[PDB]
């Protein structure tokens, strides 16, 4: 009658072992266990699923096993890729039910390894309006967090992760914008926040 | 496709009311239900229903549900009094237990004041020649700014054909004043191309953001353009160095 999820988000770097921890309490014995993921605009569906005590069940690299002397069903991958970053829900239906019990669900994010950083933030002008701009914070590793401003009239991104075949092109970003007419880049990704070797040409 | 959900969104005003019609495709997973997920992405069970005629009501937080089995093939929702929003899912299985569960495409509600809702502007800003110098890439910028409520989905067209790769969209839009419970919102998108595809003026790039509004059922009576679903887009052509 019920399904826990203990972790709500897990922040991972590409490359490195994912598991995500599910467990669950039933008085049945036709007990089916279930992992669905949930990308961006898309609906769950499926990941993987099984009703068979320790037999390794898998799917496009993720694979879980039950275990039910420990009441278990662990979702696991070996190497997380970008593409991988979704919600992950663990699901529990008996026979006894109509529902399906889902648990609360898990954040999977995968961030990318940047091999070659090159940190810099630019400034675009818009293509129809040569007043208003753009500052684009790129290029930085992982580790380099983008804190939200605490001015009101400057707003700031989160950094998105570019996932690129390319390993030139895979990169992370963040943008900031203001209409005030005092607004610099500078004002919003500051000296104390950017890498001390990061690109900052003069507009 | 094994289900058909309608409609994809609503804007429902409080204390109304919204009809939700999931019809089925294939005979072989006559088992429908319906679920919702709330704002904090639980999802929960509300009604499986499965012979014609079956009729159940059920509150929730937020909603009151009545939820009718019109057909082997039709499954209805009455979504009332609504005070918070939600998705809903219909859902179909071969059997009532130990099958897999297939997800519809989803209706999202959203409950809030209809004359504060407001298209996104759109603006796309063209990639510096510092990062061009720099990296011999270059980032071209999209901005949807003014929005509310915060269902826009965004795209990107290269030479009038969708692209993904190369695309990098916020996953979550920002609120431009986060103390307000009724903020607008702002969405910001990159498109990162060799430094040489931007540097064509052959090459032609727009961001498009399509917007969830109004109904056209729902009467506007205000003096500025009434705010339904719409597409609104930016664009820029390719700049030779």
């Amino acid at each position: 009658d019920s399904v826990t999820q203990k972790e709500g988000l897990v922040t991972l770097t590409e490359g490195l072992p994912v598991m995500l921890n599910c467990t669950y309490q039933t008085i049945y014995s036709n007990a089916f266990l279930f992992w669905y993921v949930h990308y961006l605009n898309e609906s769950p569906r499926l990941l993987l699923k099984s009703s068979t005590d320790n037999k390794r069940t898998e799917h496009q690299g993720f694979h879980a096993t039950l275990h039910k002397s420990s009441s278990s069903f662990h979702l696991h991958k070996s190497s997380a890729q970008l593409s991988d970053s979704a919600l992950y829900y663990c699901a529990l239906s008996e026979g006894g039910n109509y529902k399906y019990v889902f648990g609360a669900g898990t954040r999977l994010k995968v961030i990318a390894h940047i091999q070659n950083p090159d940190p810099a933030v630019y400034q675009l002008r818009d293509s129809k309006s040569s007043d208003k701009s753009v500052c684009l914070f790129t290029d930085f590793d992982s580790q380099t967090n983008v804190s939200q401003s605490k001015d009101s009239d400057v707003y700031i991104t989160d950094k998105c992760v570019l996932d690129m075949r390319s390993m030139d092109f895979k990169s992370n970003s963040a943008v900031a914008w203001s209409n005030k007419s005092d607004f610099a880049c500078a004002n919003a990704f500051n000296n104390s926040i950017i890498p001390e070797d990061t690109f900052f040409p003069s507009p | 496709t094994l289900l058909e959900q309608n409609p994809r969104w609503r804007l429902v005003p409080r204390g109304q009311a919204v009809n939700l019609r999931c019809i089925l495709k294939n005979s072989q997973y006559p088992w429908m239900s319906w679920y919702q997920q709330d704002l904090q992405k639980q999802l929960q069970w509300l009604f499986t229903l499965r012979s014609p005629g079956d009729k159940e009501v059920k509150s929730l937080p937020g909603a009151d549900y009545l939820a009718t089995r019109v057909t082997d093939t039709e499954l209805r929702l009455q979504v009332a009094n609504m005070s918070q929003g939600r998705t809903l899912y219909c859902t179909c299985s071969a059997r009532h237990s130990a099958e897999t569960l297939y997800f519809g495409s989803g209706t999202r509600l959203t409950v809030l004041d209809l004359r504060n809702v407001f298209p996104p502007e759109v603006a796309v800003f063209e990639p510096s020649e510092a990062e061009i110098s720099h990296t011999q890439k270059a980032t071209l910028v999209c901005l949807a700014t003014g929005f509310y409520p915060d269902h826009v989905e965004l795209s990107w067209w290269v030479n009038g054909k969708e692209v993904h790769s190369g695309v990098c969209t916020d996953p979550q839009p920002l609120k431009e004043q986060p103390a307000l419970n009724d903020s607008r919102y702002a969405l910001s998108s990159r498109l990162r191309v060799s430094a040489t595809f931007w540097q064509n003026p052959r090459n032609h790039f727009r961001c498009q953001v399509q917007f969830y509004g109004l109904s056209e059922n729902d009467e506007w009576t205000q003096d500025r353009a009434k705010p339904v679903t719409q597409i609104v887009s930016a664009e820029a052509w390719g700049r030779a160095d």
